[PDB]
RNA sequence: CCGAGGGUAGGGCCCGUGACUGGGGCGAAGUCGUAACAAGGUAGCUGUACCGGAAGGUGCGGCUGGAU
RNA sequence: UGGGAGAGGGUGGUGGAAUUCCCGGAGUAGCGGUGAAAUGCGCAGAUACCGGGAGGAACGCCGAUGGCGAAGGCAGCCACCUGGUCCACCCGUGACGCUGAGGCGCGAAAGCGUGGGGAGCAAACCGGAUUAGAUACCCGGGUAGUCCACGCCCUAAACG
RNA sequence: CGAUGUCGGCUCGUCGCAUCCUGGGGCUGAAGAAGGUCCCAAGGGUUGGGCUGUUCGCCCAUUAAAGCGGCACGCGAGCUG
RNA sequence: GAAUGCCGGCAUGAGUAACGAUAAAGAGGGUGAGAAUCCCUCUCGCCGUAAGCCCAAGGGUUCCUACGCAAUGGUCGUCAGCGUAGGGUUAGGCGGGACCUAAGGUGAAGCCGAAAGGCGUAGCCGAAGGGCAGCCGGUUAAUAUUCCGGCCCUUCCCGCAGGUGCGAUGGGGGGACGCUCUAGGCUAGGGGGACCGGAGCCAUGGACGAGCCCGGCCAGAAGCGCAGGGUGGGAGGUAGGCAAAUCCGCCUCCCAACAAGCUCUGCGUGGUGGGGAAGCCCGGGUGACAACCCCCCGAAGCCAGGGAGCCAAGAAAAGCCUCUAAGCACAACCUGCGGGAACCCGUACCGCAAACCGACACAGGUGGGCGGGUGCAAGAGCACUCAGGCGCGCGGGAGAACCCUCGCCAAGGAACUCUGCAAGUUGGCCCCGUAACUUCGGGAGAAGGGGUGCUCCCUGGGGUGAUGAGCCCCGGGGAGCCGCAGUGAACAGGCUCUGGCGACUGUUUACCAAAAACACAGCUCUCUGCGAACUCGUAAGAGGAGGUAUAGGGAGCGACGCUUGCCCGGUGCCGGAAGGUCAAGGGGAGGGGUGCAAGCCCCGAACCGAAGCCCCGGUGAACGGCGGCCGUAACUAUAACGGUCCUAAGGUAGCGAAAUUCCUUGUCGGGUAAGUUCCGACCUGCACGAAAAGCGUAACGACCGGAGCGCUGUCUCGGCGAGGGACCCGGUGAAAUUGAACUGGCCGUGAAGAUGCGGCCUACCCGUGGCAGGACGAAAAGACCCCGUGGAGCUUUACUGCAGCC
RNA sequence: GAGCUAGCCCUGGCCAGGGUGAAGCUGGGGUGAGACCCAGUGGAGGCCCGAACCGGUGGGGGAUGCAAACCCCUCGGAUGA
């Protein structure tokens, strides 16, 4: 059947992307939080 | 005169449609239509704030001249009478000797090829717009301003009309389409006559799908729901209201008046409404 | 080929009969009231409508075959 | 050809009286109703009186024992549209007439449909009396309906 | 109760005997035939249908007979539902 | 040593289940240490509206080539989407950007919010919509509308010539629009040819033929032709298009008028440039100077912004044209010609799948285009086939039970069973024919029947063409032939009668319920006069609605028909300027503390004092409710009738053992051989009843009941046959479970159902295929049930608060 | 977190083929004029049959599955909510 993951590069970037995160307070805490943890990636890579 | 159908489908039994026999032009004036941004009943929050809306036919909005005192003393010919999916009435296209073109709500009896006019000097004729204080007492009027220069606000729906009953000072007494008696200011404009397409109320939609064409999604009864949803939810099997019949949000919906009591227009309501 | 008729399927009309049901007629001495005949004690009759245990009543309109 | 009379019919207008309600004033202790009463209404200001407004229906005197229509029926007043009828002349056609199974149409009231209107009246209904009872007569309320438009129904003591 | 699946049916049987039939008897208000009732006897047998989920029961047609109970109201790691 | 403990290691089940669609394989040759599995060939089979092809998304080197086989591949492996290495994606015209706007998003102005932030006009962003310049062939192992060849075209800059009041974010036009049906002419695509081109072939009885086989085109600028789209011309006035205006709009006149003309597209032709089969010979080369012609069918595509009808009334903005304003008229713009300039990113490959989403090379999921031929009435259905792609990454055997899918069956024919569940039957087309009832549409494919192939003969009309032949499409009549059977295969309704419920088409518990539930047109009540009511929000602001009582919100009922009674005492709601109660506040009789005192300070009576509540009315398609005992008729029985008690009023019409009836399988009737169900009645209705609507109702239903016919393996009652498994051999090889185990029956005992205790009986050791009675077998710390001063959802005239409203 | 699912907004796309034959229009009849009748033309509809597509009615299989919802047969809608 149709499952829950239907990859869409534009949907991915526009929802979890770097610019999406900077635009809101909870987003900047996410970025700060993942930067403090030392994540190699702050955001899901999508190829555009 | 409404038009019936033979029962060649179950829904054709009762479906009735307007006769459309007063319409003389069947596509809108390009310079007077604009996109009608469908809402679905959602507000700028994105929330359903008026339930069961959406999915109607696409429409363009015909810009309607609700002032008319824009152009005192400039007559206009009635070029056409047209369909307008945004209101019950029909609309009439006016060609001004000015050269300018506008739409008005089409009054009952208006004929293509007649000249209408607007202003204190105007004749007491169907389609003429005068300030209220210059129409003789007893004249049936429509498209009435509630406040001076604020725009036609009353008696705009197919078949409706307000009637002039008498005068008091700077103010006129109108019997509204609801039968209330309200004082309207004399400098307010009104158009002689009643709105057209009176047959509009005798239309029999005929089937569920036709309501879906008008943007009307299905209504769900409280009794058919669950208590998380509505006062009337729940119960094993069917059930009476079991409380005073209530809206989705708790308030009582049989008789409970809801006009705000101290509202300033109350000084101008002579009598509440009829029937 | 036609063909008595036999068969299959479906219709029309009549007859008889049927739990039950509807009023009808008749029946020396039942029960309830008293509608009509006198101005019958609310003049009567009427077509219709609504209503009531029952006759009837009431409304709307009509007639005189109504009285004094 | 020329005359007249008439609530003949249809449409659009429009006039005053009266009832009801609403507003203002004035005013006070009852009003209403009956056979007698009660219900009901009334100091929370009724009734009775004056000014104002709205709305519906009916059309006083004329009015008659009258008139018109085929019948059912038709009554303020105005205009328009239309039917029938009678009379004078003796002008035209030449028996072109009579009736009329079927047909078609019209057809009081009540009643039905879809809208509108709703003052007064009033089936149903409620209450008050009367009564043995009173699903009545009498009284106080009262919804259809009575009114309009269209469409049905097509009945009668539709009688002379 | 860190689970013993719970009616009926179907299938498959097995056992008891307080025996429905068939075998053997005594008594009889046993003439014969037919029964009635008690005794001995569990080897075998103990039908097909209509109704109801039904067990049971009633009814139809037969039958020598149309037995009554146990086996976790036998049998859902065998089926049904 | 235990915590269904945690982490890890290793066992058991076990050489067991499985090895992922039953579309299918066989052999020869090759390679190699090694071959059912790689490579080549021949044979066979499968898909062919796909299992072939092309785009898009997503994936991200998986592409191509060399070299490998430890691991990955469900076996194998020499192969590979695997390992290693090298190579490979080329654009002014394709797609996106340097263009436009849509929802939405953002947001100078502005507004709002404790902070964070929420809004918001313009403007900006935003596409698979608008707009805009490339077609055919060749080329590589791998890219091509990208490279090359041919023929075309676009924009920008500069210059030249001719022309003109030039000039814009501004005005205007246009862009610019639905659904259904559809005309004319084309094109794509297809069929045929006795014509044209071709390497050949003659078999096995015949055929050297008007034989068989193959193939007979593609692109193309100007012009031209055919078909279409679009489009009045001129003059005068002019206050409207937020300045201007010669433009547009409005008014008058003249002229034109299906036209034509002007313009823009499609199609055809077209210089020119391409391609070009079978077969044969080792992808190539030949064929080949290949031929490239005629007839027919023909789009859903094209002309197109075409036509008609209908109601539900069908984007925006730029490009573009036109008007003028500042300005500028040595300019500028338009037109033709010439030279020059033309950037960024994508391009490999998979793409209904082994490369995407499903943990897997997973029988599932994934949007658009192309989708050939024959026949079957049509078609994208069905069967077989073309191109092209496959045989599904374990095999070889055997021919038990049993299971799955499938075929047949004597006689019977629902006797099966909860139920004809399941499976039979029926089945397309053409003709005849077709009932109650009905809202006149229907019910209807009712039911029920007949026809159906092939040959010959005569014949009617239509399309193309020409009016003919030829081809193609609909038919009619006659005479015959063969079989068991002619929609000979494949696809393709069993029917009827009767009841309940819901009017109907729809909708729903993704993944146990599709229904009688929800919805629905329709009816009623009620709120709402517009800064509407109501909704969301602290607000601003939105929705409502760019709507206005024929409208919008809320509630119930649910097409339609005939209807919807009585109760307003209680709760709600509505009306009521009296009265009664009533908070803060006002008032301040009169008391108090302190000070020597002027003073300061405290308590405080009557009285005035909202809404709400009390109280007076109304109100049922508002919440709701609609009685009890006793007596009575000239047989009995039963009471039309009466008495009395209570009530706010005591259930009307209609319906009734019912989706409701307990006693109940009520009683009677029908249907049956037999009927707890069904249907029709009766009415002492445990416990129908009138918009939580009552009684009906044609048509409709994968709803639920009862009956009949047809027909059957459902059954008496089972038999046989097919394939895929099970079984045997070679390869690979799980699992839950498991205190250890050297693990028998009976009768007892035992915490009450013992392999494990007592007594007896039985029993050599170990496996394999089977069956499920036991191991209170496995799975899941019982969902039932209770307990816990555990939890959560829900309700109200429980408590206490809050929003909101007054 | 609305890349699943639910609703709405904007913009595109899709629905082989057959069958039934509403209004309207035309002609004929009818009539004082009408209503209306007949034929033809027409092509309406939450119309009928049936693929794609969207569903999921009944049964069987599957149940450490091919699959944490699948497979076969059958069945509903298929111009419309
Ligand atoms: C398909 C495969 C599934 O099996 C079933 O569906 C069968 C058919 C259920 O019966 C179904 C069907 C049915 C009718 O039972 C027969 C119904 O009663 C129960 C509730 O579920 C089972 C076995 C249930 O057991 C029963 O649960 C009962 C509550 C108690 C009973 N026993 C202890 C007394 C016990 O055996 C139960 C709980 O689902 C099993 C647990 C372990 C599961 O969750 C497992 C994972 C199942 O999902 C499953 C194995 O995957
Ligand atoms: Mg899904
Ligand atoms: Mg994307
Ligand atoms: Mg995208
Ligand atoms: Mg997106
Ligand atoms: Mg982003
Ligand atoms: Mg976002
Ligand atoms: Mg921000
Ligand atoms: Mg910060
Ligand atoms: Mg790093
Ligand atoms: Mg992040
Ligand atoms: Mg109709
Ligand atoms: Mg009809
Ligand atoms: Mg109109
Ligand atoms: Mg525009
Ligand atoms: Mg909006
Ligand atoms: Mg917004
Ligand atoms: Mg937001
Ligand atoms: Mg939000
Ligand atoms: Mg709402
Ligand atoms: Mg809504
Ligand atoms: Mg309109
Ligand atoms: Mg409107
Ligand atoms: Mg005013
Ligand atoms: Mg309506
Ligand atoms: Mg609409
Ligand atoms: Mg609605
Ligand atoms: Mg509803
Ligand atoms: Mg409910
Ligand atoms: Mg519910
Ligand atoms: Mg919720
Ligand atoms: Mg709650
Ligand atoms: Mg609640
Ligand atoms: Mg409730
Ligand atoms: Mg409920
Ligand atoms: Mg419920
Ligand atoms: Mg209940
Ligand atoms: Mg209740
Ligand atoms: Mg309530
Ligand atoms: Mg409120
Ligand atoms: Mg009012
Ligand atoms: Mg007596
Ligand atoms: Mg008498
Ligand atoms: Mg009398
Ligand atoms: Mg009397
Ligand atoms: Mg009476
Ligand atoms: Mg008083
Ligand atoms: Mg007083
Ligand atoms: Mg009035
Ligand atoms: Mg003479
Ligand atoms: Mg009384
Ligand atoms: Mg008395
Ligand atoms: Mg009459
Ligand atoms: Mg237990
Ligand atoms: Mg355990
Ligand atoms: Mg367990
Ligand atoms: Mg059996
Ligand atoms: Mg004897
Ligand atoms: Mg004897
Ligand atoms: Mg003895
Ligand atoms: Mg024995
Ligand atoms: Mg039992
Ligand atoms: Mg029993
Ligand atoms: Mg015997
Ligand atoms: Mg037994
Ligand atoms: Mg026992
Ligand atoms: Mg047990
Ligand atoms: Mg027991
Ligand atoms: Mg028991
Ligand atoms: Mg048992
Ligand atoms: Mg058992
Ligand atoms: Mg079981
Ligand atoms: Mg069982
Ligand atoms: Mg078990
Ligand atoms: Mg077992
Ligand atoms: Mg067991
Ligand atoms: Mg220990
Ligand atoms: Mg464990
Ligand atoms: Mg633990
Ligand atoms: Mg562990
Ligand atoms: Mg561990
Ligand atoms: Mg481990
Ligand atoms: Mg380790
Ligand atoms: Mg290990
Ligand atoms: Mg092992
Ligand atoms: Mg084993
Ligand atoms: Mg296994
Ligand atoms: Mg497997
Ligand atoms: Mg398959
Ligand atoms: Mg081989
Ligand atoms: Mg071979
Ligand atoms: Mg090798
Ligand atoms: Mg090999
Ligand atoms: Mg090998
Ligand atoms: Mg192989
Ligand atoms: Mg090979
Ligand atoms: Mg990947
Ligand atoms: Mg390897
Ligand atoms: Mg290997
Ligand atoms: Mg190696
Ligand atoms: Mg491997
Ligand atoms: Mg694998
Ligand atoms: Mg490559
Ligand atoms: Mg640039
Ligand atoms: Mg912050
Ligand atoms: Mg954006
Ligand atoms: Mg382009
Ligand atoms: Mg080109
Ligand atoms: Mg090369
Ligand atoms: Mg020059
Ligand atoms: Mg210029
Ligand atoms: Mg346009
Ligand atoms: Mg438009
Ligand atoms: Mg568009
Ligand atoms: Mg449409
Ligand atoms: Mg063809
Ligand atoms: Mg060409
Ligand atoms: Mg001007
Ligand atoms: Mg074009
Ligand atoms: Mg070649
Ligand atoms: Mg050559
Ligand atoms: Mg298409
Ligand atoms: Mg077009
Ligand atoms: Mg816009
Ligand atoms: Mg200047
Ligand atoms: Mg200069
Ligand atoms: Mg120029
Ligand atoms: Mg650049
Ligand atoms: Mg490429
Ligand atoms: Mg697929
Ligand atoms: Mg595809
Ligand atoms: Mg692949
Ligand atoms: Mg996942
Ligand atoms: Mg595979
Ligand atoms: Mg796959
Ligand atoms: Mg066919
Ligand atoms: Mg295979
Ligand atoms: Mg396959
Ligand atoms: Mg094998
Ligand atoms: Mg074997
Ligand atoms: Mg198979
Ligand atoms: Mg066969
Ligand atoms: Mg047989
Ligand atoms: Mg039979
Ligand atoms: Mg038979
Ligand atoms: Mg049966
Ligand atoms: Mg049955
Ligand atoms: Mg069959
Ligand atoms: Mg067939
Ligand atoms: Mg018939
Ligand atoms: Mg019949
Ligand atoms: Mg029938
Ligand atoms: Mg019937
Ligand atoms: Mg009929
Ligand atoms: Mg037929
Ligand atoms: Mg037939
Ligand atoms: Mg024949
Ligand atoms: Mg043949
Ligand atoms: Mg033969
Ligand atoms: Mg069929
Ligand atoms: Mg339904
Ligand atoms: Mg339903
Ligand atoms: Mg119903
Ligand atoms: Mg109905
Ligand atoms: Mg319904
Ligand atoms: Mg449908
Ligand atoms: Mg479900
Ligand atoms: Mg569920
Ligand atoms: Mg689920
Ligand atoms: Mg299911
Ligand atoms: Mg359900
Ligand atoms: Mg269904
Ligand atoms: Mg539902
Ligand atoms: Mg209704
Ligand atoms: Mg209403
Ligand atoms: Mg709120
Ligand atoms: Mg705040
Ligand atoms: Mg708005
Ligand atoms: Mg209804
Ligand atoms: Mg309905
Ligand atoms: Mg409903
Ligand atoms: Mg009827
Ligand atoms: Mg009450
Ligand atoms: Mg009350
Ligand atoms: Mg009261
Ligand atoms: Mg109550
Ligand atoms: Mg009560
Ligand atoms: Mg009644
Ligand atoms: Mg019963
Ligand atoms: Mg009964
Ligand atoms: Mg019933
Ligand atoms: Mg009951
Ligand atoms: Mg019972
Ligand atoms: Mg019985
Ligand atoms: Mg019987
Ligand atoms: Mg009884
Ligand atoms: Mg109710
Ligand atoms: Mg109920
Ligand atoms: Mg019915
Ligand atoms: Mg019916
Ligand atoms: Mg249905
Ligand atoms: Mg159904
Ligand atoms: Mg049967
Ligand atoms: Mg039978
Ligand atoms: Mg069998
Ligand atoms: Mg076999
Ligand atoms: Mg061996
Ligand atoms: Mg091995
Ligand atoms: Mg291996
Ligand atoms: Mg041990
Ligand atoms: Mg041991
Ligand atoms: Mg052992
Ligand atoms: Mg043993
Ligand atoms: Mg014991
Ligand atoms: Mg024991
Ligand atoms: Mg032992
Ligand atoms: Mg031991
Ligand atoms: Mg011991
Ligand atoms: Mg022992
Ligand atoms: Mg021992
Ligand atoms: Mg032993
Ligand atoms: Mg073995
Ligand atoms: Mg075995
Ligand atoms: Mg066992
Ligand atoms: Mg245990
Ligand atoms: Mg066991
Ligand atoms: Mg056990
Ligand atoms: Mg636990
Ligand atoms: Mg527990
Ligand atoms: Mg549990
Ligand atoms: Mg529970
Ligand atoms: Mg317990
Ligand atoms: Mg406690
Ligand atoms: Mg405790
Ligand atoms: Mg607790
Ligand atoms: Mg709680
Ligand atoms: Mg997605
Ligand atoms: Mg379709
Ligand atoms: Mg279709
Ligand atoms: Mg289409
Ligand atoms: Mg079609
Ligand atoms: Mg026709
Ligand atoms: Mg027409
Ligand atoms: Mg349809
Ligand atoms: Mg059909
Ligand atoms: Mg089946
Ligand atoms: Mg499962
Ligand atoms: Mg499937
Ligand atoms: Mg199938
Ligand atoms: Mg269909």
């Amino acid at each position: 059947m149709k499952r829950t993951w239907q990859p869409n590069r534009r949907k991915r970037a526009k929802t979890h992307g770097f610019r999406a995160r900077m635009r809101t307070p909870g987003g900047r805490k996410v970025l700060k939080r993942r930067r403090q943890k030392g994540r190699w990636r702050l955001t899901p890579a999508v190829r555009k | 005169a409404v038009k019936k159908f033979k029962p060649y489908t179950p829904s054709r039994r009762f479906m009735t449609v307007a006769d459309f026999s007063e319409i003389t032009k069947t596509e809108p004036e390009k310079s007077l239509v604009k996109p009608l941004k469908k809402t679905g009943g959602r507000n700028n929050q994105g929330r359903i704030t008026v339930r069961f809306r959406g999915g109607g036919h696409k429409r363009l909005y015909r810009i309607i001249d609700f002032k008319r005192w824009d152009k005192v003393g400039i007559p206009a010919k009635v070029a056409a009478i047209e369909y307008d999916p945004n209101r019950s009435a029909r609309i009439a296209l006016l060609h001004y000797v000015d050269g300018e073109k506008r739409y008005i709500i089409a009054p009952d009896g208006l004929q293509v090829g007649q000249q209408v006019v607007a202003g204190p000097d105007a004749p007491i004729q169907v389609g003429n717009a005068l300030p209220l204080r210059f129409i003789p007492v007893g004249t049936v009027v429509h498209a009435v301003e509630l406040e001076p220069k604020k725009g036609a606000k009353l008696a705009r729906a197919a078949g409706t009309s307000a009637q002039i009953q008498g005068r008091e000072g700077d103010y006129v007494i109108l019997r509204l389409p609801s039968g209330e008696l309200r004082k309207v200011h004399g400098e307010c404009y009104a158009t002689v006559g009643a709105v057209g397409n009176a047959d509009h109320k005798n239309i029999v939609l005929g089937k569920a799908g036709r309501s879906r064409w008008l943007g009307r999604r299905p209504h769900v009864r409280g009794a058919a729901m669950n208590p998380v949803d509505h006062p009337h939810g729940g119960g094993e099997g069917r059930a009476p209201r079991g409380r005073p019949p209530a809206s989705p949000w708790g308030w009582q919906t049989k008789g409970l008046k809801t006009r705000k009591r101290r509202k300033p227009s109350s000084r101008f309501i002579i009598a509440r409404r009829k029937k």
